[PDB]
């Protein structure tokens, strides 16, 4: 609790994320970085905004990813691009 | 009559799981408050047998 | 008829009074007399005797009681009933 | 001789005396200008003795002169004690006069032998269908009932004081331990309206009292009915609160310069209730049947004064909060309450079946309660749909009116015989009343009147 | 005189003084030939006094020379501290040169008294109308701000001390309890970019500094905005967090030695935070209005820290990260966010049923909402259609351009009053603007802004 | 063959005396020698040799094994194991 | 010279000497007449060192005379240790007289310097099928067996020994710290029987022994494997309880005069652990692979005690209670354990791969099993049926008939290879053998035997 009210940041890795095979097991749902794009050159920080977007929509979906069957096109979409982009 | 009463079930089948989902919402917000009773208990007992074992060493 | 604003901190300013004084705590820290602190107070609210008060006055009051009525006020977190000071 | 008050530190004193005439453990002491009474605890050593003090000590000093009076304190006993109230101390306090006394015993004694011991095992029915079912009462036994704030101790100890007085012809002690001061003026003017308190002797030390009285209030008590059980007599010993006795020994126990133990107890815990616990028991002499009220620090069982206490009583009535929030009186749990009667050997298998019948459904309808609050009911096996449906009226048929609840609601009181409610759960379990509505078996005494509720 | 140092524990430092120059209670002392200043925690006897340094001891020694100063911590106060940054002390930490002070107060002094209190509950105007409507201000009134970083809470304090001193002729000062450098640069620079630096004091207690120096800062702050409201002037006092100021507290507890209270919080929870929080009040002269950022530990509201704050705040402001995706500032939640100012004797009926009148709107377009995500907006009524359509309208007109905010928006700030606020709100309730299209009330300022951009 | 009929009971008691003589508590407030009031009692439950009974009667028995078994019993609050004396 | 017994307090021992004589920390004294040997611990100052007795200390009194050694306690080392049995102080305590010592070595030592670290990753098979696949070993590395009670701790070691000890043709030490005296006499007569004996030094500390041979008996056994290691040779040593050593210190911690921290344990528990476990090493000079067995108390591997431990080992192999529950044995985590080499540059892609594909199914399975127990199983996707009846297979497929278990299981014992391990369980994740029934993989060896067992 100290040292998380001290830093800028932080980077929480998970258990049962390095278990399911997410080798760098990085929770990027709860991680900040409070200086954010300012430490970020031109070209990632142009795409790095629709990465956090993928990986948002797929957060809010993944359930749905055993019966992709009876999803719309557009959701059944928004899935696979996560799906990818994890 | 048999197609519209299957059109029925699904029906049925989204208003029974809308109220499993609701329901567990509220188990889930009693049992928070009942893990918060016991994480304010733990602390407070930790302290009072660490200050106890200091005032007798 | 009496009123105390709030039961539940003056639990407190004692509590701050004894763990000064380093008496030993209990459940949830409070002192191990914080129950006497409370029926102390509330059993003087009552009512009293003809002849309590006929006595207390010498003779000059005769033919009635007296009373005292008590209205505590205690505050709970989240709901629960079940804690300790109430 | 004599000594001087040398610190003042609450409820506790420290008194110096002459190295040759040091006061004993237990011994009582009388300071000079105010004739307060303190009791010795221990010797400190150089001539200073700990007390404790039998009343207030605001306005005393230091240097002070105090008086060993060269014995325990010492309680009026005998038949003089019938139809009176007395302190701690044993001094009248219903301004009825001095107490007629032909002797006085010293409040501190050692339990009976181990060759003393009486092993009775005759029934004693209560009238009300929960206790008499699950957790059937001896002669010459000890009674426990446990539970938190405001769920049901005095109103089922004033329902069990009005019942167990139908067959009972002897006499009646009853210890007030640290309690409402209005609860001890009603009690008294009932049985002196209605002529029983010639039988019954009363001792009070209220919640109103310093931690000195609310110590030793109960040895008083117990004294007087010790006195009673070693003429050859049948006696009631009812106490109040024996978790006061315990707490009052907290309060003081780090003014005694005593390290504290878990969640800040007295380290004595185990032995200041087993010192208590052992005298209040019937011998070969005559009997002792003892109900005490057990309060439940913040409805915590596990804690431990609860704790420390089952151990000590022959049966156990466990009362819950979640129970008298349906509506359900008396409050009492079948899965946690128990008693060493409940034996077929005891009560016969009938009755014993019958209350293991019982158990067995209300067990299983308690493993349910999680799928039953997600998904419903309607999900359940065919067989658990029937069992949860008797399970409801189980539950509902426990409850009872009771003459002293009167006054809440309306209702008049019922008294239940031991074969009206083996027949009644018999039936329910047998399916006898499968057809009638689950609110018919709810505030009825006996099975008979459930079928005259359904006819509305 | 002067005392020597005698003992040197990490922070805590005893120095032993003549028995008739034995310094008071809270008096600062400094040390000979070092820039260390020492505050007066407990005096031990023997004319020793316990202390804690104001920064780091390391190269102290027993037997140093230390002087007294006659009064506690005195600060510079009045007009020399605007757009200028302090440590607990009063010293310029800014590369700025000395302050052009005229007077100096001590840190320390009671609450107003009863007979101080200025009298009915008079509101504090923003210029901003979500606040204005659903979370309204007291004059002397305290301010929870409830959320995460990157959503606005910068900004919003900004356009709060803008509008204080531009539109009520009033003064800010921010105090950095537990400040972290980088932060506290950041915002120094984002204030002078901003214009609003000579309108503001800041005092900085940075995370590094020992303790003392994070549990004096929201005293030093106090202590000048106290200044301020003498003047005749209505004040905003900003504290970085509340909780902060908490542990540093339980900190100072712990190395003083003192017994620990439930959950490990020092005994003295209550009374620190009673200290603090009496001082901002409304008085006869003028008043301190306070917002303060507060930190959940453990996401649990029944910790003492966020419980014993709970009980001094008049108004809550939540901030949310949904908000702010769809575009709008300020990111307060309508639903969430409250005010025990919110209430018909207090603001009046008209007030109060227009601001009731929006939450009920806004909370069944919530339920709406997620009818339209599961069933389809077909399902829906044509009464529910139309109430879609109002709430995206009442949604879109809580928005405002700040000041501040030029840079981001690249439209010109506004300030809307209580009147024009109320009247723009009751108009869309009642569907006087129903023609509109959602657009022409996103970023707008009052309601004829809204008919004006809707013709462009 | 013996029963101890109540472990917990002897360590309460055990934990009374210690308190009492002023040695400094543990993890309950229990002794902190508490494992080894327990271990010296329950390790003289053994199976001997025919060596070592030969040895000790001096030869007076002989081709034969000693033994004593134990049956220890503890009492759990509502389940937990977790406590320092089970 | 020598110094006199002043004090007595449970195992910790007081003794005062000549001030220009007092004996070094860690000196071992001697006291004159009775069989009793203590450590010194601490110098308190003033002639006087507090120390712990390596013996009970009922026949000790105050005044004794004792003697100072000189030195701190030296144990015989080398050849003449093989095949013989010891207590802490390097007496024989087997009925075959004086050990043939040509040396003595000191029990406490520097751990070997940063320059000295060997870095070897040769693989080590040990034949068990979970240990094989997720908890690969290598020789003169580290291996942690963590666990509760009773789940296999000493079952799974004496497996290791069988299946290395016998087969390696270097020197062994066998340390019993804190066990059962029933488990030394099974494994002496098991290593003699087997005529092991010649190739094991054995050194044991019960839990019938005071604390400070509990406390120093795991410095004993180290010191003989290091003169071992020191001349050369590659040697084994195994240490059934490590647990022990950290609670013999917690025991005697108070009594030492140090403050409790967390959970009750010494302030010394990082480096008391880190000073032992630091001298556990392989060198340059030769090797020693090590295996000692881990006490979780209570189970919960968030304890202070086993939580310092894991950063110490390179295997940490983890046996949960939740599978021992379920028949299934050797009771190892899959998800939970782990070892520094399994990586595909160490060992190869094949066996990484087919370790994380079953870790991978198992994790997974995790949040199902929750699923299917409250919505029944055919709720689950095509996918999640398959996967789910795969899970349940490997799970059962883990388990395996060891030769030291045989009096537990009933059945003969199964040694299984690494290529046999990798084929079983990549034949279940390629589906080979879904037509199988889930009770054929329970208790069968290699992958053949399953295919048999279902024919039955
Ligand atoms: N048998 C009962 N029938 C109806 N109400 C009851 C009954 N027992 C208890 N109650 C209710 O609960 C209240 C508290 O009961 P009481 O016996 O005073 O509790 P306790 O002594 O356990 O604190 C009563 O005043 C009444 O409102
Ligand atoms: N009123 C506003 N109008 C437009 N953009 C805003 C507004 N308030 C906040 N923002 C945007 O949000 C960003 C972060 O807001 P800020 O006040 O700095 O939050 P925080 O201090 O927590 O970092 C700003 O830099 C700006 O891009
Ligand atoms: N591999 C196994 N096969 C069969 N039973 C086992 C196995 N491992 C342990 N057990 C059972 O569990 C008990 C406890 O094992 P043990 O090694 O003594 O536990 P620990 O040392 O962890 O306390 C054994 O005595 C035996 O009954
Ligand atoms: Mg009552
Ligand atoms: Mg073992």
């Amino acid at each position: 609790t100290n040292v998380i009210s001290i830093t800028d940041g932080q980077i929480f890795l998970e258990s049962a994320m390095f278990n399911s095979g997410i080798r760098p097991a990085v929770n990027a749902g709860i991680s900040v970085s409070r200086v954010g794009g300012a430490a970020q050159t031109k070209i990632i920080k142009k795409l790095s905004g629709g990465i956090r977007t993928a990986l948002a929509q797929y957060r809010e979906l993944a359930a749905f990813a055993q019966f992709a069957s009876d999803l719309d096109e557009a959701t059944r979409k928004q899935l696979e691009h996560g799906q990818r982009v994890t | 009559a048999v197609v519209e009463n299957n059109a029925c079930e699904q029906a049925a089948r989204m208003i029974a799981m809308k109220n499993a989902t609701d329901n567990a919402g509220e188990l889930i917000s009693d049992l928070q408050l009942i893990y918060n009773k016991a994480r304010q208990a733990a602390i407070t007992q930790e302290i009072s047998e660490i200050v106890g074992g200091a005032a007798a060493v | 008829l009496i009123v105390y604003d709030d039961l539940s901190k003056q639990a407190v300013a004692y509590r701050q009074i004894s763990l000064l004084l380093r008496r030993p705590p209990g459940r949830e820290a409070y002192p191990g007399d914080v129950f006497y602190l409370h029926s102390r107070l509330l059993e003087r609210a009552s009512r009293v005797s003809e002849e309590y008060v006929e006595k207390f006055t010498n003779g000059a009051v005769t033919g009635k009681t007296g009373s005292l009525t008590a209205l505590p006020i205690i505050e709970t977190q989240a709901g629960d009933v079940s804690a300790f000071v109430p | 001789s004599s000594g001087r008050i040398v610190q003042i530190i609450g409820a506790v004193i420290d008194v110096e005396f002459p190295r040759d005439a040091v006061p004993s453990i237990y011994e009582a002491l009388k300071v000079q200008g105010v004739e307060t009474t303190l009791e010795v605890q221990q010797q400190l050593g150089d001539g200073v003795v700990r007390s404790i003090a039998m009343g207030s000590t605001e306005g005393l000093k230091r240097g002070l002169n105090v008086d060993s009076t060269g014995a325990a304190i010492s309680v009026p006993v005998g038949k003089a004690t019938l139809g009176r109230i007395m302190d701690v101390l044993g001094n009248p306090i219903d301004e009825a006069g001095p107490i007629g006394e032909e002797e006085r015993w010293g409040i501190h004694r050692e339990a009976p032998s181990y060759a003393d011991q009486a092993g009775g095992n005759e029934l004693l029915e209560t009238g009300i269908k929960v206790i008499d079912l699950v957790c059937p009462f001896a002669k010459g036994g000890k009674v426990g009932l446990f539970g938190g704030a405001g769920v049901g101790k005095t109103v089922n100890m004033m329902e069990l004081i009005r019942n167990i007085a139908i067959e009972h012809s002897g006499y009646s002690v009853f210890a007030g331990v640290g309690e409402r001061t209005r609860e001890g003026n009603d009690f008294y003017h009932e049985m002196k309206d209605s002529n029983v308190l010639d039988k019954v002797a009363l001792v009070y030390g209220q919640m109103n009292e310093p931690p000195g009285n609310r110590l030793r209030v109960a040895l008083t008590g117990l004294t007087m009915a010790e006195k009673f059980r070693d003429e050859g007599r049948d006696v009631l010993l009812f106490i109040d609160n024996i978790y006061r006795y315990t707490l009052a020994g907290t309060e003081v126990s780090a003014l005694l310069g005593r390290m504290p133990s878990a969640v800040g107890y007295q380290p004595t815990l185990a032995e200041e209730m087993g010192v208590l616990q052992e005298r209040i028991t019937s011998t070969k002499k005559g009997s002792i049947t003892s109900i005490q009220a057990v309060y439940v620090p913040a409805d915590d069982l596990t804690d431990p004064s609860p704790a420390t206490t089952f151990a000590h009583l022959d049966a156990t009535v466990v009362l819950s909060r979640d129970i008298a929030s349906l509506g359900i009186y008396p409050a009492v749990d079948p899965l946690d309450s128990t008693s060493r009667q409940l034996d077929p050997l005891v009560i016969g298998q009938d009755h014993y079946d019958t209350a293991r019948g019982v158990q067995y459904v209300l067990q299983r309808y308690k493993e349910l309660k999680d799928i039953i609050a997600i998904l419903g009911m309607d999900e359940l096996s065919e067989a658990d749909k029937l069992l949860v449906a008797r399970a409801r009226k189980i539950q509902r048929f426990l409850s009872q009116p009771f003459f002293v609840a009167e006054v809440f609601t309306g209702s008049p009181g019922k008294y239940v015989s031991l074969k009206d409610t083996i027949a009644g759960f018999k039936g329910i379990l047998n399916g006898d009343y499968d057809h009638l509505p689950e609110q018919a078996f709810y505030m009825v005494g006996g099975i008979e009147e459930a079928v005259e509720k359904a006819k509305k």
